[PDB]
RNA sequence: UGCUCGCUU
């Protein structure tokens, strides 16, 4: 009927390890491509 | 201070743990001595000596 | 002005004021006074208990224009904060649950 | 509209350098902070 | 909320009516508004499952039947799944342990029947 | 903000923190500088140690390890700003007790 | 029926240290796992008992009682040969409906064994001629959330005779 | 003593600080931020929430002060209550 | 100038040069069947280790007809050191 | 029983401002207050009555813990 | 937003 899932817990953060992304792992992360060098339309609206 | 146009700053604790650790730790009566040497900087002064 | 030391080691605050100081002996020395005008803007959170319950609806009463008082009220089912100046605070007292 | 009463009363009323939007029947602040 | 065995002890029905109407009675003892208003599937949940092992025929058991059972069917060498399908079902007619029971081939021998039945029915 | 014209609070300087560490106020510290300043709560994925959104981590494509976190914004604007810089900080969460 | 270990992280507020620290335990474990399922687990039904009960710590957040709890949980989780009976709570074309007593419309029996006259003409015929038996055969569970149920179980019912109903 | 206790006459400056410290967010917080952290990135050396720096960074109480030790309710309770037994098994 | 580009690229971008085919011949033909067949009898050979099972639900009468048999090698401990004999 | 009796002001500190927000958060008080609307005052009071249900935990830098009641340890 | 300037601490 009803899955048991927990709602929240009291996650403490132990310890911050530091490191490096390939570009395969920033392609994951990342969700668009930028390729347009401009920012806004050319409409009068302005809109990016 | 010296009460020649300085400006001091007073702020309010949002929670009753902050309030009873400043009002304990941070009290007036009980940092009465310098932990440099221990000698009282709260005490008379000018007008109170005289 | 940096993130390390000008966002995350010294930061700035809410509920804080500045203002000149002026001497007076008739107050203790673990005493410091506050003017009524800072002391309307600076708010305390207090949760209505068992015991200051009457004190709480007592403040809603007066309400923000009156120095004794409160300003806001956040229910404890819903978040949804509500302001004195407006709505019928004798009903806002008289609807004060715990919590 | 309110969220609590339902009225359309919302009045943007800066209280102390604290610009809400809050509802002008019940008091019921709809949003706060900028 | 990890568990750490999942098939820790199998128990039959009768262990669960139990706590079933223990938690009954407890709550029907110490009911409260407030922590009955939060979470109302608790009291569906006990109440409908209640109901089911009071439809199914576990009722008129106890640890001491129980035991008696498990002793007697100790002796015949049979596994823990059957013997608790049998103690869950109280088969009281032979066709239910003829072909209904699992792992029939070479274990009813026609003759033990006769006294599986009489240990399930005394 | 910083400026009064601005409408801007006060800051707790450096030597305002030195000040609270040497008294040991470890609570007021925290509800001064986290709680009242700036208070926010994230998303980080238990199994990559990235920041998630709405309960949902885009690199693993998965919602079974995200978990909720309190944080300072000024915090998670450097995280951010290191991810950027490729210094990616991965954060290993754990139960509080 | 079986029994389940767990170990929760309980959290009891201030208000409620006036009752029992156990009776508490157990009233808030049953609320948290009263009609869920568990993945890999199955359909928790209520606490059986608690184990291991260390000490309570008090967290300087919420501020409230935070106490780690071992304990055992019955739950529903059959041994893919299982027997049970339940009623038919509907049929459909594909298959019938059953559904255990008051306990959980999520049997779903496939008709592909039964002796060749097995079809469902949505009239709610259950078979033609020549307390309704069931016989687990497999389990499975599945998740929820996948964007910013859960078990239904294969169910069996062979030539079992039933003298008693055809 | 603080400046003795590794055998070498270390100083305050950034220098004995690193050679003193491990923590990687302390000593970008001080000096040097892009240069310890391109470091501590290529190390790939995991800094833990010990420190006070780190502690107030992150948004958690120090281990300093108050935060040194823990605290338990006095409720009344049974620690390992009676179990239930086990009819079956 | 270079033009500006509404659309990223496609992630497969088309080639115009394609592989070249295999090579054909009896030769290769049975060096494929030759890897096929070890690749089905290597599996089944004992130093092919499987994940060993765990987690049994119960134990049945019909345990001994499912037990699974296979002949396990016996290394030679001679030349193996003394720290891998179970 | 190695460390020193008397208990600190991190200490009472901690347990006041803990004890504060536990009656804010509505819990049953054990001094029967007169009139002391403040939580804070509620909790000097408990703990001048030496009636705080709760016990520090001191843990000793190897790893090793032990258990100290407020009306056990020692105040000023 | 950035920076500069002039100022009370
Ligand atoms: O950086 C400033 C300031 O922090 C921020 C404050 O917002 P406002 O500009 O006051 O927006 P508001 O809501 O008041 O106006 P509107 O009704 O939305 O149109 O804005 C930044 N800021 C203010 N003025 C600026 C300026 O002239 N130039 C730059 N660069 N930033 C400015
Ligand atoms: N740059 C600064 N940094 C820190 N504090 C300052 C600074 N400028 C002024 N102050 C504040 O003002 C005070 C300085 O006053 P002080 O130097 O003692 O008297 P004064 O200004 O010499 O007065 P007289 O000339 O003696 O009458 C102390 C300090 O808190
Ligand atoms: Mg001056
Ligand atoms: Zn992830």
């Amino acid at each position: 009927k009803e899955q048991f899932r927990e709602t929240d817990v009291a996650k403490k953060i132990s310890h911050i390890c530091f490191g490096m992304k390939s570009p395969e792992e920033m392609r994951q992360q990342a969700h668009i491509q930028v390729v347009s060098k401009n920012l806004y339309s050319q409409d009068n609206q302005h809109a990016p | 201070a010296d009460f020649d146009g300085d400006e001091m700053n007073l702020h309010l604790p949002q929670t009753e743990e902050a309030k009873a650790e400043a009002l304990v730790l941070m009290g007036t009566k009980a940092n009465l001595v310098t932990p440099r040497n221990g000698e009282p900087l709260i005490a008379a002064i000018q007008d109170f000596l005289t | 002005q940096g993130r390390f030391r000008g966002n995350l080691s010294g930061k700035r605050v809410d509920f804080s004021g500045r203002t000149v100081i002026s001497p007076d002996p008739n107050l203790r020395i673990d005493e410091v006074a506050v003017p009524v005008h800072v002391a309307k803007i600076l708010t305390f959170p207090e949760k209505v208990n068992k015991a200051n319950i009457n004190f709480l609806r007592k403040l809603v009463q007066n309400g923000p224009e009156v120095h004794p008082g409160a300003n806001f009220i956040q229910q404890r089912h819903t978040q949804m904060k509500r302001f004195l100046k407006y709505g019928n605070r004798e009903k806002m007292a008289q609807e004060l649950k715990y919590g | 509209r309110c969220p609590d009463c339902g009225s359309t009363e919302l009045v943007e009323d800066s209280h102390y350098s604290q610009s809400q939007l809050v509802c002008s029947d019940c008091g019921c602040v709809v949003t706060e902070g900028v | 909320m990890e568990v750490k065995d999942a098939n820790s002890a199998l128990l039959s029905n009768y262990e669960v009516f139990q706590l079933l109407t223990d938690l009954k009675e407890q709550r029907k003892e110490s009911g409260k508004n407030k922590h009955s208003s939060g979470q109302q599937n608790l009291n569906t949940i006990t109440y409908e499952t209640l109901k089911y092992i009071s439809k199914t025929p576990c009722r008129h058991q106890s640890p001491e039947i129980v035991r008696e059972f498990l002793t007697a069917l100790k002796s015949h060498k049979l596994t823990k799944a059957e013997k608790l399908q049998l103690l869950n079902h109280r088969p009281v007619t032979a066709v239910e342990i003829q072909l209904m029971v699992e792992e029939s081939e070479e274990r009813l021998t026609e003759e033990q029947i006769e006294a599986l039945l009489h240990t399930v029915t005394s | 903000t910083e400026g009064r014209s601005r409408d801007g609070g006060l800051r707790l300087g450096e030597m305002e923190r030195d000040c609270l560490i040497g008294y040991g106020a470890s609570m007021l510290l925290l509800e001064r500088l986290m709680i009242s300043s700036d208070a926010f709560e994230v998303d980080v994925c238990g199994q990559c140690g990235l920041l998630g959104y709405s309960g949902w981590c885009h690199y693993c494509k998965s919602s079974c390890h995200v978990s909720s976190l309190r944080i300072p914004y000024a915090c998670k604007l450097l995280f951010q700003e290191l991810q950027s810089m490729n210094i990616i900080p991965r954060l290993k969460l754990s139960k509080y007790n | 029926f079986v029994l389940v270990e767990m170990v929760d992280t309980v959290r009891i507020p201030p208000w409620q240290f006036e009752r029992k620290l156990n009776d508490s335990i157990a009233e808030e474990l049953n609320k948290k796992l009263a009609n869920k399922v568990v993945y890999n687990v199955g359909l928790c039904i209520c606490l059986f008992d608690i184990t291991k009960l260390e000490d309570a710590y008090v967290f300087p957040g919420d501020g409230a009682s935070h106490t780690k709890v071992h304990f055992r949980c019955v739950v529903f989780h059959p041994f893919l040969d299982e027997i049970l009976i339940g009623k038919i709570k509907g049929c459909s074309p594909e298959g019938v409906h059953v559904s255990l007593g008051f306990f959980d419309d999520i049997l779903i029996p496939p008709e592909s064994l039964q002796q060749p006259a097995k079809f469902d003409e949505a009239e709610q015929v259950w078979v033609w001629e020549y307390g309704e038996e069931i016989r687990f055969r497999v389990v499975d569970e599945s998740f929820v959330d996948t964007s910013p149920y859960t078990l239904v179980g294969s169910i069996s019912e062979p030539g079992l005779g039933l003298l008693s109903w055809w | 003593d603080l400046m003795t206790y590794k055998g070498e006459v270390l100083g305050i400056t950034r220098f004995g600080l690193a050679k003193m410290k491990e923590s990687v967010l302390m000593l970008a917080s001080f000096e040097k931020t892009a240069d310890h952290l391109f470091d501590a990135a290529y190390f790939g050396q995991k800094d833990s929430v010990c420190g006070v720096s780190e502690c107030i960074i992150m948004g958690i109480p120090m281990n300093i002060g108050t935060g040194l030790f823990k605290l338990l309710h006095k409720a009344d309770r049974d620690p390992n209550p009676p179990k239930r037994p086990l009819i079956f098994d | 100038l270079p033009d500006v580009v509404l659309k990223p690229p496609p992630l497969f971008p088309d080639t115009d040069y394609k592989p070249v085919p295999l090579k054909t011949g009896e030769g290769e033909e049975y060096m494929l069947a030759l890897k096929q067949e070890l690749r089905e009898t290597m599996k089944r050979m004992p130093y092919f280790i499987e994940t060993p099972e765990e987690r049994q639900d119960i134990e049945r009468y019909s345990k001994r007809y499912m037990k699974v048999y296979k002949e396990e090698w016996i290394p030679d401990w001679r030349r193996l050191p003394r720290e891998m004999m179970p | 029983r190695i460390t020193t009796p008397y208990m600190t002001k991190y200490e009472r500190a901690r347990v006041l401002g803990t004890r504060a927000l536990q009656i804010a958060m509505c819990a049953p008080v054990m001094v029967e207050l007169e009139g002391e609307t403040d939580p804070l005052l509620i909790a000097m009071k408990e703990l001048k009555a030496r009636k705080i249900p709760i016990i520090i935990r001191r843990y000793l830098p190897d790893g090793s813990y032990e258990d100290w009641g407020v009306d056990e340890l020692i105040i000023t």
